[PDB]
């Protein structure tokens, strides 16, 4: 649908809950997996939407598309 | 703006400069015009510049790694069909520059790389050989 304000709202509360500290085991083993690529597609999202540019989301796009990969195997 | 054209109109059908962040400076040819005293680049065969701007949004859709397949069929149709569109120095310089600032995976990386090296780069070589002697 080339909906970025839709996927945004999609995502954005899934880094809300994850900003908020990792409370168990296996959240915290979440974290020290995934923490730094689920942190760095959020920086080059933000980096998009003060400056809009397709530049800035591919990047962010492909780092889910791996986080997508290794958590569905 | 062009990727949003894209996405309802086809490539046969557009047909009946294109380089986003192109300057003097970040161009292999470009740079030597104001220093060297090199020729001004010249007039190719807008029958080109949808060419570019269509070769470098697939070039950058190559880069988030979703269907890399798809992009790979259709830069590998635009070099079987128009193979002189891979001549141009400075769109080498632009996707140079777009690898050196991106995150491309490493075939991917690889066979962008490789559709330029059955290139000439005629006249900045003579242009090189006339600032030479
Ligand atoms: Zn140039």
């Amino acid at each position: 649908e080339r909906n970025v304000k839709g996927m945004f709202e999609v995502l954005e509360p899934l880094h809300a809950m994850m900003e908020r500290g990792p409370q168990t085991l296996k959240e915290t083993s979440f974290n020290q997996a995934y923490g730094r690529d689920l942190m760095e597609a959020q920086e080059w999202c933000r980096k998009y939407m003060k400056s809009g540019n397709v530049k800035d989301l591919t990047q962010a796009w492909d780092l889910y598309y791996h986080v997508f990969r290794r958590i569905s195997k | 703006s062009f990727h949003l054209l894209r996405q309802q109109m086809s490539l046969t059908e557009i047909m009946n400069t294109g380089l986003q962040e192109h300057t003097d400076d970040n161009c292999l040819y470009c740079v030597c015009i104001e220093i060297l005293g090199f020729q001004p680049s010249n007039q190719l065969s807008m029958c080109r510049i949808l060419l570019r701007k269509e070769v470098l949004r697939l070039v950058i859709n190559l880069s988030s790694s979703v269907s890399t397949k798809c992009h790979e069929t259709g830069l590998l149709t635009i070099k079987e069909k128009y193979p002189q569109t891979f001549d141009d120095i400075c769109l080498y310089s632009e996707v140079s520059h777009l690898l050196s600032h991106c995150t491309f995976r490493l075939p991917c990386r690889r066979f962008i790389q490789e559709l330029f090296q059955d290139v000439q780069f005629l006249q900045m070589h003579e242009e090189a050989e006339a600032v030479l002697a």
